[PDB]
C-alpha cells in the first residue's frame, strides 16, 4: 500500500480564498508556531543536575576494562589468549610462563584504551570471567601514556570496582 | 653500552636512537628546535621546565609516546637539577637570556645556573655535556652578557673537563629575536644606526644548521672536550644587511646616524619595562659590536654541515612582516667575505 | 609480597623492577609506579587444602555460572595433592 | 522443517535460469558464461568489450528493463592473469528483480566508460580507478576521489600493504605536515586461522 | 604478444605525449609557486620536475607510458585548480627526511638493512 | 591491437618505492605441513612472502 | 497558587538549616532541591532520593567538603562516589547500599581514590616482563 | 608578601573567567560529533556550564577534536589551530582522534591527533558517553584552574 502526502489541490471558492488571504496578510501559522515555542517555555525543563546526578545506567554498559580474582584472592586470569585472539582492534598484548608455582598466568597483559573501541568481544570470550568492562565510564586522562593500561593497573581496577562489577554481573549473568 | 641504550630501527619517529638527553631552556628558540631534531631521530628527551606547563604545550608533538618527559626545575636548585640529569648520557646547556631580571642577572643566568649544571652531570656520571656559548665571548668585552658568557665557559670547561662548547655568532629562524629585531624598528621612525652600520660586520647562521651540528656533536665521538664555532658563509655590513632586510619585508627604509650614547639612553629607555623589552642597552652594544673570526676553531664544516645562507631563507622569516605578499624580486646583499 | 629492589623500586608480582644503568627508571621520577599490593601467588598458598573422601573431585571455582569450566581431579598420588589448575585449589584425600 | 536451514525458491531459481538463456541466446557474441546461485543470484559473465552493448541491452529492453544501477565495483585476484575483476549490480523495477554482470581485466586493459548508459558509473568508475588503477577509456573527469592528493600506489590491490607506506605529522621545523615513510610503534600482528581440514566437501576442487 | 592500446599506438605517439605534459608543467611552476607561497624558487621546480620525469625513463612499453602521463596529468589539475595544499608540494621535496648513506660501511654501522 | 614484446613491468606504477622495490628477495613456496596436527588442507595453494626485517622492542610498554 | 509555590520555596530555605545551610547548598551544588537522606558513606558524600522528580532527577548525592588529601569545597568529580553507591546513583538497582551490602573480600579496596590524573600519584605505564636475551659477562681475570 | 598575594588574587579572578566561559569550535569529523549533539541537548545542556553550543575559529577557545582525522583531513585541521588565538586548549575524543581506535593500522588515518595538535585533555570510549565528554569538560576547567601565569610572571 501507499499514500501521497502533498497531493491536494486547495479549493477556490471565495471563503477559502478569504481565508487564505487572510493567512498571507496575518501571520496565522507563525502566530501558531510562536504559542507552540511558548508552551514549550512554560514547560518543565528535562536537564539534569551533573555531576550532582547521574544519567541512568544498565548493568550490561562497557566502560573501563578490569581484571577480576576468585574469592580466594587468586586471579581469574588462566593467560588463554582468547582476549587477543577476538579483539577487533588488536588493543590486547598477553605474555605469559608460567608461575613458580606452575600455574598457567600472565606476565603481560597490556590493553590500549586509546586503541580499544570497547565492543566487549573480551569478556563474552572469557571462559573464566576474568577481564570485564567495569561500569566506571569517567576515566579522562590528560596525557595518553595514562590510557595504556597493563595488569596492574587493570588488577587495580577490578580491586576497586569489584563489589560493583560482581553485583552486575550476578544481576546480568542469566541472559549470557 | 647499557642493553637499552642499543640503536635499533631506522632512524625514525618510533625508533631507538640510545640517545637520552636533558636538555635545560628548551623551552625557547634554539632549545625547541634541539627537542625537534632529537625527536625526529627517536631520542629519549628530558624538558626541565620552570615557566608555565601550557607553555611547553608546542614540544609534545615532536616526540613519539613517553619519549618527551616534563619535569619542573628550579635553576638555583642543585637537587632540581640532578632530579633532571640523574638518568641523562647527554645534557645540553641552552639556559640564556637577552636581558636581566629582578630575580637573575647576566652573571646568574650564565655563570651559576651553568656551572652548577655541569658540577652535578660530571656527579652523575653524563657521559656527553653541550653547553652553548656565543661567538664573541671575550672577559673585556663592552658587554656583561659576553663577559659573563666567557666567565661561564671557562667555568663549565673547568668543572666538566669532557665538555663541548658551541659558540654560535647569531642565529636567524622564524622565531630569533636577531630578524624580527631588525625588521621591527621600522615603528621607532627611520631605522637608528650607529655610524650608519658601516663599520660592523655580522656573520650569521641558520637555526637549523645550529641545531643539526648540536645532533652531530653528540653522535661525533671526536667532539669530546671540543669548541666549536658555528658562522655562516657569507659576512655582511651591518647597513647592508638591514636594507636587505628590508627590502626583502617591502618595508620603507630611511637609516639614520645615532650617537652611541644617544642609542644606549635609548635602549635604557626601553629596560624600564616590566614585561619583555624591545631592545637593551647590551642588545645594542652587541648589535654594533663585530663578528670576531677564529680560524683555528672548528665548524660546521668540521661537523659536516653545510652553512645555508642567509638569501635562501630570509623569505620565510621575512613574509610575516609584508603588508601588502608583496611578490617583487630583491637583489641579494653584497658579502665583504 | 612486595619487595623492594636495591634501587629502592618496589617489585610487582612479575619480577619486574629496572636495573641501575636502566634509564627508564625517570619515568618515574615525580610521579609514583603503579604496582598492585595483593599477590594473588601468596592469597591462594594462604589459602587452606580441602580434604574430600574421593578418589575423583570436581571444582567449577564455586559460584556455578560464575567460576571455571568444571573439571575432575584425581586424588590418588599421595605424594601432592591434587590442584585444580583454573582456580589453583589443593585438595586432598584422608591419609591419617 | 528445519529452523536452522535457509528455506530454497525452486520457482525463482528457475525464472533466472530461464531469463539467463534468454539472455545468452539474445547476446551470443559477448556472453561467455551464465550461472545461477542456490540463493537465487543471476550472474553473467562476457567478454571485457561488450561491456557498453549487454548494458545498454540490459537497460533498454523490454523484457529486461534494468533501469538502476546498484553497484559497480571491482575484486582483485593476484593469480589470474587479469587479475581484476569489475561487476555490476542491475536493478529491474519493473520485474523486481537483480541481475549481476562479471568482466575481466588487467592493469593496462582500459574498458568502455559506462557514463552514457547509467550516471552513477561517473563516480563509481573514478572509485574503481582511484583504488585499483583500471583505467575507463571514455570518462567525462576521471581523478583520484577517496585517497588523499599526490597518493602514490592503489590501496585495494592485495599487493599493497595495509599500513601503506607513508605517514603523516606535524613537523615544527618547517611548520607544516610532512610525509615519512610509516614506521609502528606496535606492529600489526599476523594471525594464521585457517585450520588444515577441508569443511566444505561440496567446493572440493580436484587434486591435480 | 598483440594488445589493445591506450592512447599511443607506439612510442613516438607516447614521447610526443611525454613532451606536451612536460611543457604543460615547466609553464606552470612559476604559477604553482606564486600561488603557494612556496619558499623554493622557480629553477627548483623545475628541476625536480626534470628529476621526476627522468626516473622513468627506462620505461620502453608505450602503455605504461601512457599510464604515466596519465597519472601525470592528473597530478598537474589537482595542482592548477589548487586542490592540493602547500603540503603536498613540499611533500614532493623530501625536506624532513635524515640523508640516508648509500655506501656499504655507512649502512653496516646504522643497522641490518642491506 | 598494436604489437609489443615487452615483459608487462608494472614497477612505476604499483608505486612501491625502489628500496622495497629493488631490495626485496620473496619466498614462492608451498607453506609446510605443521606437525602438531594431521590435517593437509593448509598445503594446496602456493604462497608469496617477503624477507624478514628488524623488529624491535617499544620503550614504553615493550 | 503563587503563595503556595512561595510557601515552598521558604520551605526549602528552611529546610537546608537556615539561610547558612541553604547559601552554601545554592553556591555549591546550583540546587535547593530537598529530599529523604538514603544515607552516608565513609567519606562524607550524602544520597538524597526524592520519587516525585521525573526520572534521572531523582536520586542526586552532595559531596563531602573534603576527602582523601585534596580540598573538595568548590571542586567536586564524579569519580569521588564508592563504587556501591555509584550503582545506585547511576540507577542500575532500585537497592541503595545500606539496604543489600556489597559483599565483603579481602582484596577490595577500602578507601576509595578519584581520577588522578595530572597528580604525582598518577598511573605511568612500563613493561611488566623481564629481559629476553642475556648478554654475556667478559672474565674478570687477565689473559695475559 | 603584598605583590605575590595580588598577583595570585589576579591570577584567581582571570582563570575563573576562562575556566566559567569555554567557546569550543566543534571539529565533528565522524560518530564522535553525535555524542556531542547529544551533550548539547536538553538533558546535559553544555550552555549551562557556560560552554557555547558552537563559536568560529576566530572567538573559540577549545577546540573538541571528536572523529577520526585521516591524511586529507589533517593539514585543515592544523590550520584552524594556528587560526585560534591564545589561550587555546583541545580535547581528543574518543578512540580515533586518542590513538588510531579501529582504523590504528589503516594507511590514510593519522594515528592520533596528536601527532598534529597538542592535546590538552584525553577522552576515553567508542564513542564516549554524553557524560563522559562532560566529566572530560569539566576536568579541563578544574585544570584551568590550576594555571599560575602571573605567579610565574612574577617570579621571573
Ligand atoms: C570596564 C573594564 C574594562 C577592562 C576589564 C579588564 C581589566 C581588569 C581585569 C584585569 C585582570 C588582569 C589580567 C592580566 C592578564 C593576565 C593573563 C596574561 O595575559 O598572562 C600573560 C602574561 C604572562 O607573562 P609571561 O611573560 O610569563 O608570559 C609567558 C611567556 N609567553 C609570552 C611566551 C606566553 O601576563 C603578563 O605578562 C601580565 C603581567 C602584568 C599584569 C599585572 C601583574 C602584576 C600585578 C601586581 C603588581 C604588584 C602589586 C603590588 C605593588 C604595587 C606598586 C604600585
Ligand atoms: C566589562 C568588564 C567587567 C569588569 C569587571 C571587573 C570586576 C571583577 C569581576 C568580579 C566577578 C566576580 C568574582 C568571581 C566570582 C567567583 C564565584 C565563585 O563562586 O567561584 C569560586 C572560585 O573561587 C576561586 O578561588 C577564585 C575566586 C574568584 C576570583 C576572586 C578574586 C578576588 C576578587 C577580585 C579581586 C581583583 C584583584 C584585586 C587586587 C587588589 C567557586 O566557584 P567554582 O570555581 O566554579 O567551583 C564550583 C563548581 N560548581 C559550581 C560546579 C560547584
Ligand atoms: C508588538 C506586538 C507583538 C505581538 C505579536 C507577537 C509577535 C508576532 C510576530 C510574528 C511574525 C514572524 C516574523 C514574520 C517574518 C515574515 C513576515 C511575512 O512573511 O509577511 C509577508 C506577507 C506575505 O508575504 P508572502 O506570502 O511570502 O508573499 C507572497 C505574496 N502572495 O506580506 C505582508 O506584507 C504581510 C502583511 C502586513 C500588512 C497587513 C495589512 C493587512 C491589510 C490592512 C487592511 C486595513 C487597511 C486600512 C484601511 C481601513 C479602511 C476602513
Ligand atoms: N638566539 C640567538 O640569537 C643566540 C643565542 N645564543 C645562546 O644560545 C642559548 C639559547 O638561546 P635562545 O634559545 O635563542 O634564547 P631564549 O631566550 O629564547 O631561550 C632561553 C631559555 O632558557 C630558559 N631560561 C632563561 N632564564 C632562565 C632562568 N633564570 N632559569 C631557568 N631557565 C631559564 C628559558 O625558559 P623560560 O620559558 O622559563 O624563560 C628558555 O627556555 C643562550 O645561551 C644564548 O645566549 C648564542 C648565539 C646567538
Ligand atoms: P627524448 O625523447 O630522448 O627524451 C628523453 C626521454 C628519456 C624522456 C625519452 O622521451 C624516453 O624515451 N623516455 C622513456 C619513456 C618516457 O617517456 N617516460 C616518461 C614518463 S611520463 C612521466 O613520468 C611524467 C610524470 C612526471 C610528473 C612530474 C610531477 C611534477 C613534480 C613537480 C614537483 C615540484 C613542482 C613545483
Ligand atoms: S571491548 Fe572489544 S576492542 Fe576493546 S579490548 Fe575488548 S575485544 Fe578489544
Ligand atoms: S579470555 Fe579471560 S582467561 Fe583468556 S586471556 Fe582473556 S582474561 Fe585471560
Ligand atoms: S572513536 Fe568510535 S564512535 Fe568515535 S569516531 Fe571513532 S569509530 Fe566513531
Ligand atoms: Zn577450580
Amino acid at each position: 500500500t501507499y499514500k501521497f502526502v502533498n497531493m491536494r489541490e486547495p479549493s477556490m471558492d471565495m471563503k477559502s480564498v478569504t481565508d487564505r488571504a487572510a493567512q498571507t496578510l496575518l501571520w496565522t501559522e507563525l502566530v501558531r508556531g510562536l504559542g507552540m515555542t511558548l508552551s514549550y517555555l512554560f514547560r518543565e525543563p528535562a536537564t539534569i543536575n551533573y555531576p550532582f546526578e547521574k544519567g541512568p545506567l544498565s548493568p550490561r554498559f562497557r566502560g573501563e576494562h578490569a581484571l577480576r580474582r576468585y574469592p580466594s584472592g587468586e586471579e581469574r586470569c588462566i593467560a588463554c589468549k582468547l582476549c587477543e585472539a577476538v579483539c577487533p582492534a588488536q588493543a590486547i598484548t598477553i605474555e605469559a610462563e608460567p608461575r613458580a608455582d606452575g600455574s598457567r598466568r600472565t606476565t603481560r597483559y597490556d590493553i590500549d584504551m586509546t586503541k580499544c573501541i570497547y565492543c566487549g568481544f573480551c569478556q563474552e570470550a572469557c571462559p573464566v570471567d576474568a577481564i570485564v568492562e567495569g561500569p566506571n565510564f569517567e576515566f579522562s586522562t590528560e596525557t595518553h601514556e595514562e590510557l595504556l593500561y597493563n595488569k596492574e593497573k587493570l588488577l587495580n581496577n577490578g580491586d576497586k570496582w569489584e563489589a560493583e562489577i560482581a553485583a552486575n554481573i550476578q544481576a546480568d549473568y542469566l541472559y549470557r | 653500552l647499557h642493553h637499552a641504550l642499543i640503536p635499533h630501527g631506522k632512524g625514525g619517529r618510533s625508533s631507538v636512537s640510545g640517545i637520552v638527553a636533558t636538555v635545560f631552556g628548551a623551552t625557547g628558540f634554539l632549545g625547541r628546535y634541539v627537542v625537534n631534531h632529537l625527536g625526529r631521530m627517536g631520542s629519549q628527551v628530558i624538558v626541565p621546565y620552570r615557566c608555565e606547563p601550557y607553555d611547553t604545550m608546542h614540544l609534545r608533538p615532536m616526540g613519539d609516546l613517553g619519549q618527551i618527559i616534563f619535569m619542573e626545575w628550579n635553576g638555583k636548585d642543585k637537587d632540581s637539577i640532578r632530579k633532571v640529569v640523574e638518568h641523562s648520557n647527554v645534557v645540553i646547556n641552552l639556559v640564556g637570556r637577552e636581558w636581566e631580571t629582578k630575580n637573575f642577572d647576566f652573571e646568574d643566568v650564565f655563570v651559576k645556573i651553568p656551572h652548577a649544571i655541569a658540577q652535578v652531570s660530571k656527579e652523575a656520571g653524563v657521559e656527553k655535556l653541550i653547553h652553548i656559548s656565543h661567538l664573541n665571548a671575550d672577559i673585556k668585552s663592552p658587554s656583561r652578557y659576553l663577559r659573563s658568557k666567557a666567565v661561564g665557559e671557562k667555568e663549565v670547561r673547568a668543572a666538566f673537563p669532557e665538555a663541548t662548547i658551541i659558540k654560535p655568532s647569531d642565529i636567524f629562524g622564524r622565531e630569533d629575536r636577531f630578524l624580527n629585531y631588525f625588521a621591527s624598528m621600522r615603528w621607532f621612525g627611520g631605522v637608528p644606526l650607529i655610524s650608519l652600520g658601516k663599520e660592523t660586520v655580522k656573520q650569521p647562521v641558520y637555526i637549523v644548521d645550529v641545531s643539526k651540528g648540536i645532533i652531530n656533536a653528540i653522535k661525533d665521538p671526536d667532539a669530546k672536550g671540543k669548541t666549536f664555532a658555528f658562522v655562516g658563509p657569507n659576512r655582511y655590513l651591518l647597513f647592508d644587511l638591514v636594507q636587505y632586510i628590508f627590502a626583502v619585508a617591502y618595508r620603507p627604509f630611511l637609516p639614520y646616524p645615532l650617537p652611541h650614547f644617544a642609542y644606549r639612553w635609548v635602549g635604557r629607555l626601553f629596560e624600564v619595562s616590566p614585561f619583555e623589552p624591545w631592545t637593551t642597552r647590551d642588545k645594542v652594544e652587541r648589535v654594533h659590536m663585530s663578528d670576531m673570526t677564529l680560524p683555528h676553531l672548528p665548524g660546521l664544516e668540521d661537523l659536516g654541515i653545510q652553512a645555508t645562507p642567509l638569501e635562501l631563507k630570509a623569505i620565510e622569516v621575512l613574509r610575516r612582516h609584508r603588508t601588502y605578499s608583496e611578490m617583487e624580486d630583491v637583489k641579494p646583499a653584497k658579502t665583504v667575505n | 609480597g612486595v619487595r623492594t629492589s636495591p634501587t629502592g623500586e618496589k617489585v610487582t608480582h612479575t619480577g619486574q623492577a629496572y636495573d641501575d644503568g636502566d634509564y627508564r627508571r625517570v619515568r618515574f621520577s615525580d610521579r609514583q609506579k603503579e604496582v598492585n599490593e595483593n599477590f594473588a601467588i601468596d592469597l591462594i598458598a594462604e589459602q587452606p587444602v580441602s580434604e574430600v573422601g574421593s578418589r575423583v573431585i570436581s571444582c567449577d571455582g564455586g559460584g556455578g555460572a560464575l567460576g571455571h569450566p568444571r573439571v575432575y581431579i584425581n586424588l590418588d598420588k599421595e605424594t601432592k595433592t591434587g590442584t585444580c589448575g583454573y582456580c589453583g585449589l589443593q585438595f586432598r584425600q584422608p591419609h591419617h | 522443517t528445519r529452523p536452522t536451514i535457509r528455506p530454497r525458491n525452486d520457482v525463482v531459481h528457475k525464472q533466472l535460469s530461464a531469463f539467463g538463456q534468454y539472455v545468452a541466446e539474445i547476446l551470443p557474441k559477448y556472453v561467455q558464461q551464465v550461472q545461477v546461485s542456490c540463493f537465487n543470484e543471476l550472474e553473467i559473465f562476457i567478454h571485457p568489450d561488450g561491456v557498453i552493448p549487454v548494458l545498454t541491452f540490459l537497460r533498454d529492453h523490454t523484457n529486461a528493463q534494468f533501469k538502476s544501477l546498484a553497484d559497480l565495483t571491482a575484486v582483485d585476484v593476484p593469480t589470474r592473469q587479469n587479475r581484476f575483476e569489475i561487476v555490476y549490480n542491475l536493478l529491474s523495477l519493473r520485474f523486481n528483480s537483480r541481475i549481476r554482470v562479471k568482466t575481466y581485466t588487467d592493469e593496462l586493459t582500459p574498458i568502455e566508460s559506462s557514463v552514457t548508459v547509467y550516471k552513477a558509473a561517473n563516480w563509481y568508475e573514478r572509485e574503481i580507478w582511484d583504488m585499483f588503477g583500471v583505467f575507463f577509456a571514455n570518462h567525462p573527469d576521471l581523478r583520484r576521489i577517496l585517497t588523499d592528493y599526490g597518493f602514490e600506489g592503489h590501496p585495494f590491490r592485495k599487493d599493497f600493504p595495509l599500513s601503506g607506506y607513508v605517514e603523516l605529522r606535524y613537523d615544527d621545523e618547517v611548520k607544516r605536515v610532512v610525509a615519512e615513510p610509516v614506521e609502528l610503534a606496535q606492529e600489526f600482528r599476523k594471525f594464521d586461522l585457517n585450520s588444515p581440514w577441508e569443511a566444505f566437501p561440496a567446493y572440493r576442487q580436484p587434486p591435480e | 604478444t598483440s594488445v589493445k592500446p591506450i592512447f599511443s599506438r607506439d612510442m613516438n605517439e607516447a614521447k610526443r605525449r611525454v613532451r606536451e605534459l612536460y611543457r604543460a608543467w615547466y609553464r606552470e611552476v612559476p604559477n604553482t609557486v606564486h600561488l603557494f607561497q612556496l619558499d623554493i624558487s622557480v629553477k627548483q621546480g623545475r628541476d625536480k620536475v626534470r628529476e621526476m620525469f627522468m626516473k622513468n625513463a627506462h620505461v620502453t612499453d608505450p602503455r605504461v607510458v601512457d599510464l604515466l602521463v596519465i597519472k601525470g596529468k592528473m597530478e598537474l589539475e589537482e595542482t592548477i585548480n589548487v586542490w592540493k595544499q602547500r603540503t603536498h608540494i613540499m611533500r614532493f621535496f623530501h625536506e624532513t627526511e635524515a640523508p640516508r648513506p648509500t655506501d656499504f660501511l655507512s649502512k653496516f654501522y646504522v643497522g641490518h638493512d642491506p | 591491437l598494436i604489437a609489443v614484446d615487452e615483459k608487462l613491468d608494472i614497477t612505476t606504477l604499483t608505486g612501491v618505492p625502489e628500496e622495497h622495490i629493488k631490495t626485496r628477495k620473496v619466498r614462492i613456496f608451498v607453506p609446510a605441513r605443521n606437525n602438531m596436527q594431521s590435517g593437509v588442507n593448509n598445503t594446496k595453494k602456493w604462497k608469496m612472502e617477503f624477507d624478514t626485517r628488524e623488529r624491535w622492542e617499544n620503550p614504553l610498554m615493550g | 497558587e503563587l503563595v503556595q509555590v512561595l510557601r515552598r520555596g521558604l520551605q526549602q530555605v528552611s529546610g537546608h538549616g537556615g539561610l547558612r545551610g541553604y547559601l552554601r547548598v545554592l553556591f555549591r551544588a546550583n540546587d535547593v532541591r530537598v529530599g529523604t537522606l538514603v544515607g552516608e558513606d565513609k567519606y562524607g558524600n550524602k544520597y538524597y532520593e526524592d520519587n516525585k522528580q521525573f526520572f534521572g532527577r531523582h536520586r542526586w548525592v552532595i559531596y563531602t567538603t573534603e576527602m582523601n588529601g585534596r580540598d573538595t569545597f568548590w571542586d567536586v568529580d564524579g569519580s569521588m562516589v564508592p563504587p556501591e553507591w555509584h550503582r545506585w546513583l547511576h540507577c542500575m538497582t532500585d537497592d541503595p547500599p545500606t539496604t543489600k551490602p556489597p559483599t565483603a573480600r579481602k582484596y577490595i579496596w577500602t578507601n576509595h581514590k578519584f581520577n588522578v590524573s595530572g597528580t604525582p600519584q598518577q598511573y605511568v605505564p612500563y613493561s611488566t616482563t623481564r629481559k629476553k636475551i642475556q648478554e654475556w659477562v667478559p672474565p674478570s681475570t687477565p689473559y695475559k | 608578601s603584598r605583590g605575590e598575594y595580588v598577583v595570585a588574587k589576579l591570577d584567581d579572578l582571570v582563570n575563573w573567567a576562562r575556566r566559567s566561559s569555554l567557546w569550543p569550535m566543534t571539529f565533528g569529523l565522524a560518530c564522535c560529533a553525535v555524542e556531542m549533539m547529544h551533550m548539547a541537548a536538553p538533558r546535559y545542556d553544555m550552555d549551562r556550564f557556560g560552554v557555547v553550543f558552537r563559536a568560529s575559529p576566530r572567538q573559540s577557545d577549545v577546540m573538541i577534536v571528536a572523529g577520526t582525522l585521516t591524511n586529507k583531513m589533517a593539514p585543515a585541521l592544523r590550520k584552524v589551530y594556528d587560526q585560534m588565538p591564545e589561550p587555546r586548549y583541545v580535547v581528543s575524543m574518543g578512540s580515533c582522534a586518542n590513538g588510531g581506535g579501529y582504523y590504528h593500522y589503516s594507511y590514510s588515518v593519522v594515528r592520533g591527533c596528536d601527532r598534529i595538535v597538542p592535546v590538552d585533555i584525553y577522552v576515553p570510549g567508542c564513542p564516549p558517553t554524553a557524560e563522559a565528554l562532560l566529566y572530560g569538560i569539566l576536568q579541563l576547567q578544574r585544570k584551568i584552574k590550576r594555571e599560575k601565569r602571573l605567579r610565574i610572571w612574577y617570579r621571573r
